[PDB]
């Protein structure tokens, strides 16, 4: 087998690393949303 | 007091700060709508405010860029 | 502290206080430094060229939140819109 | 090649969970080091 939370994040990220996407880390301020983080609006 | 902040920072060419302080204004207005003490004739001034600060600092960020020369790259066609 | 090839890369500690209590069992604590390692292990001499993935760098990241923000926390930072701040 | 930056994380933070570490995210607020986290002094 059952999935577990602590490895999906390491699933979603080794593939999106393949494909070629730089992954980052998170927000600093608290954002509202997963949209408004200055990493995707700008 | 973070809006006047943003506005401040905004008219001297500083865009990233600008638009990290308006994250912080609008938690705010978030957290007082939970509470309970926002009316309803007060949601369309916040909305407002928050829009045209977002809209006056998001038109700021591709000036500042272009002047870069743009290192990243460019899209045609 | 550990000199991989004479730079410190790395902090090693058992800790014995905090706050101002005794510690009971004591705690180990290992803190690793990321850019300190990388420039090393990568044969580079300046941050902004260490290679963040494939294809993009350290300094074409963070290089202006580098720059800007110094002039931020150096010159331009409101000294009194702080100091009330702290109270 | 050689170690880019996210594999290092990425690498130091599987092997760290092999062990038996739990893998957390960091914080929200600005902070000066690690070991005042709020999750490592209290």
């Amino acid at each position: 087998s059952v999935l577990t939370f602590q490895q999906a994040i390491q699933r979603l990220q080794d593939y999106w690393a393949s494909v070629g996407c730089a992954v980052m880390q998170c927000s600093n301020t608290e954002v509202g949303a997963g949209t408004m983080n200055p990493l995707t609006f700008l | 007091d973070f809006e006047e902040e943003a506005r401040s920072l905004l008219s001297l060419w500083l865009p990233i700060p600008a638009y990290d302080h308006v994250l912080k204004a609008s938690h705010a207005f978030n957290i007082l709508d939970s509470r309970g003490f926002v009316g309803v004739t007060e949601r369309a001034r916040y909305f407002g405010r928050m829009r045209s600060l977002a809209r006056q600092c998001a038109q700021l960020w591709v000036k500042t860029r272009e002047n870069l020369g743009y290192p990243l790259g460019t899209y045609q066609e | 502290e550990v000199w991989m090839d004479g730079m410190e890369i790395t902090q090693f500690t058992y800790f014995q206080q905090s706050g101002s209590l005794p510690l009971l069992p004591v705690s180990v604590e290992i803190t690793y430094g990321l850019e300190r390692i990388l420039m090393s292990l990568q044969g580079v001499d300046h941050f902004k060229n260490i290679q963040y993935t494939k294809g993009i760098t350290y300094g074409e990241l963070f290089l202006e939140n580098e720059k800007e923000m110094s002039a931020y926390y150096l010159e331009h930072a409101n000294v009194d819109n702080i100091q009330k701040h702290f109270d």
